């Protein structure tokens, strides 16, 4: 006894109007901006079943020759990692007579497609950050669950994921985190599998005929939306997480973000990648806490972009600020 | 991962007690599918276990809907509850060899449990690190 | 009283604008780091700010005097003063 | 089976009496194998057996060169005497997950046989049929 399942006359009456037909200007009131989706690169899954990756793991030991002395041959042992992917789809349903009843069909589907696009962007950003294969096996693993641990004292050289996570100290149900990532072919990028195209794939399935439990066939117009996307952490030494940032102590003057940021930059790897964009991924609370006044922004066409030590600070609305406490691998 | 509905043994099944799998994958012909090109599988534990003690996770295969006489193709052993967290795999990577007619997963538990779930089933490609 | 003609500044130093009388409690935390001074002197057991598991220190501050090491929590048990005021 | 020396646990090693693999693999650093690309291995009996009750070929790994910290990556189980026949693949088709610096093969036989041999190692392409 409801009216929210499929699109009804009320919705088209409320969107398609203006003393006429459908509007080409539907304002996205729920449009959480996630510039992670724009900075992140994509790459076709050439391998075929799970994006593969070869990482150097051992290094040969060169030698100095002493008056015609032999140099033993050297190996170079290599590790290899597989990055599975995941797919999201969606389906529009409008009664064909309803679509025809509105003066326009292309626009009344275009705005409904923009709605689905925004929804997919939001869900994909959320799962890109907090996407876990541990609990949702149908979800490609995001940035967080690959780092839900930390070493007490960092190793001399990065040899584990836990060696790239800084424990900011904290507890409760108000902690947050910060991500410093470099987006690159050899660092990290999106993955659209083979055959499947890159990014969102709007598909307009013309007009079709439906059914019910008792005949009742009626004509519906169905728009199929799909987006496949996998996440790969190449050279994970390019990703550092600052976990357990208590937002309560952050709003007050108990912890300073600049110390955490400098520690993270210390724990990052020096940018040498060519063509690789890099950025900071921190929620609005962090940049609010950046109200501490020489670290300064930088000239890019005079834009609302902080440039912490030559690194853009992209504030992402998807970074939820009530994470779970990150344990320590003692 | 793109793990799908049909060839999937259990979806978030609690098996808190000493239960067995629900979706018994049945094949009319003894293909013994592991041969040749591999097929990835998971018995990854999907949500933590609270008060169990062992989770023997046999991969029993038999020749009848009801497993009157079953055959083991992969057993995890008496895994203590201290490891039954999320992502704790309980068998080999790819499909084993010897899947005669039917396939169901056993979940012999030493004592009962108040929490625990698994997602055993076939996966197109594994997820690692 | 009123200010008309500014001079050199950012060096005069000033007292913290905030203030409130503290009711000591064994289980009650302060949102931000607060400084407490006893109006009548006596023993005061408190919690420092940075070390998240700091246990307690008795400060035995004189009357009107200030307790150093800006305080996270003022413990009722171990406090002999009766006129604690935060700032 | 394209076997290879310098990556072979044991070439034509005799099994009689409890013993370990003659050759212990050493992967330079403690990095991983089973993850990513599958790596086929065959701890397979080559020559037939005798009165020995069972056999327990396990794939033990350890960080140290000498194995004082045993870690079972995969176990053959207590295979009975009858099935100790030539061509019996006693362990998993592919390399299990969690390879440390070194790996060994441990043969624990219930009793001692007058016959028995095993050739174990990693092959380029595990040959079925």
């Amino acid at each position: 006894t409801l009216g929210n399942t499929y699109l009804t006359l009320a919705d088209v009456q409320k969107q398609k109007d203006g003393k006429g037909n459908v509007t080409s200007e539907i304002i996205e009131m729920l449009a959480e901006t996630n510039p992670i989706l724009e900075d992140m690169v994509v790459m076709e899954c050439n391998d075929g079943t799970g994006h593969l990756t070869t990482i150097r793991t051992g290094l040969p030991q060169a030698t100095w020759r002493r008056l015609y002395e032999g140099v033993q041959p050297a190996k170079s042992t290599t590790r290899q990692i597989k990055d599975s992917t995941g797919t999201l789809e969606a389906w529009s349903e409008v009664d064909e007579k309803l679509v025809k009843l509105s003066k326009d069909k292309q626009q009344l589907m275009l705005n409904e497609a923009a709605a689905f696009l925004e929804g997919m962007n939001q869900t994909m950003a959320s799962t890109l950050f907090y996407g876990n294969t541990a609990t949702d096996a149908v979800k490609f693993m995001g940035l967080a669950p690959r780092f839900n641990a930390y070493r007490a004292a960092r190793n001399l050289k990065p040899v584990d994921t836990a060696d790239q996570v800084i424990d900011a100290g904290g507890t409760g149900s108000d902690l947050t985190s910060i991500w410093m990532v470099v987006w690159g072919d050899r660092t990290a990028h999106g993955l659209y599998p083979e055959g499947t195209s890159a990014g969102l794939q709007r598909e307009y399935l013309g007009a079709e005929t439906k059914e019910l439990g008792d005949g009742g066939v009626y004509r519906v117009v169905r728009e199929k939306f799909e987006w496949d996307l996998g996440l790969t952490v190449r050279d994970f030494r390019y990703v550092v997480r600052i976990a357990n940032i208590d937002v309560s102590d952050l709003q007050a003057g108990t912890i300073d973000i600049y110390a955490l940021l400098r520690k993270a930059y210390y724990r990052l790897e020096n940018r040498v990648i060519t063509g690789g964009r890099a950025a900071l991924y921190c929620n609005a609370d962090v940049t609010e806490a950046m109200d501490a006044a020489r670290l300064t922004p930088m000239q890019v066409d005079g834009k609302e972009v902080m440039m912490y030590r030559g690194i853009p600070v992209r504030e992402c609305d998807a970074i939820l600020s009530t994470e779970t406490a990150v344990p320590s691998v003692a | 991962m793109i793990m799908d509905k049909e060839n999937t043994f259990s979806y978030k099944q609690a098996i808190t007690g000493t239960a067995v799998s629900t979706n018994v994958i049945d094949l009319g012909v003894s293909r013994d599918i592991g041969k040749g090109v591999p097929v990835p599988i998971i018995i990854q534990v999907v949500e933590d276990f609270a008060d169990a003690t062992s989770l023997t996770a046999t991969l029993q295969t038999s020749e009848t809907e009801n497993f009157s006489s079953a055959t083991t193709l992969a057993t995890s052993g008496a895994v203590p509850v201290a490891d039954l967290t999320a992502g704790k795999q309980l068998a080999v990577q790819y499909m084993p060899l010897g899947t005669q007619r039917y396939l169901r997963v056993n979940y012999t538990v030493s004592g009962t449990a108040t929490a625990g779930a698994v997602t055993a089933g076939v996966v197109m490609s594994h997820q690692q690190n | 009283d009123i200010q008309t003609s500014v001079a050199f500044d950012r060096q005069v130093g000033r007292f913290p604008p905030r203030a409130e009388v503290v009711t000591p409690s064994n289980s009650e935390e302060f949102t931000s780091g607060v400084s407490v001074f006893s109006n009548d002197g006596g023993d005061i057991s408190v919690v420092p700010l940075l070390p998240y598991g700091s246990a307690a220190i008795v400060v035995t501050v004189a009357a009107g005097g200030f307790v150093p090491f800006m305080v996270r929590k003022v413990n009722a048990t171990g406090t002999t003063s009766t006129s604690i005021v935060a700032v």
